């Protein structure tokens, strides 16, 4: 039993570390948000 | 100034509000554009 709580405990905090310090892990939320910027932006320049 | 009205600057017609404009661009430059490629800060004939 405690040795596989102390594996849980360490796993959590591996991924916790492991996913802040690796930035292009949430590439693909961040990857939406994009698409609509650019979108709306190709938008305002085909007013010129 | 401050109120919307229908505004006519050398051949420019335009409608919006006039604002006293804290923008300090140099005395040769006459127009003022933004992204959307308009022209939003002017420079009065009469007076600059």
């Amino acid at each position: 039993q405690k040795l596989i709580a102390n594996q849980f405990n360490s796993a959590i905090g591996k991924i916790q570390d492991s996913l802040s310090s690796t930035p292009s892990a949430l590439g693909k939320l961040q990857d939406v948000v994009n698409h609509n910027a650019q979108a709306l932006n190709t938008l305002v320049k085909q007013l010129s | 100034k401050n109120k919307c009205v229908n505004f006519n600057f050398n051949g420019l017609k335009g409608t919006g509000v006039l604002t006293e404009s804290n923008k300090k661009f140099l005395p040769f430059q006459q127009f003022g554009r933004d992204i959307a490629d308009t022209t939003d800060a002017v420079r009065d004939p009469q007076t600059l």
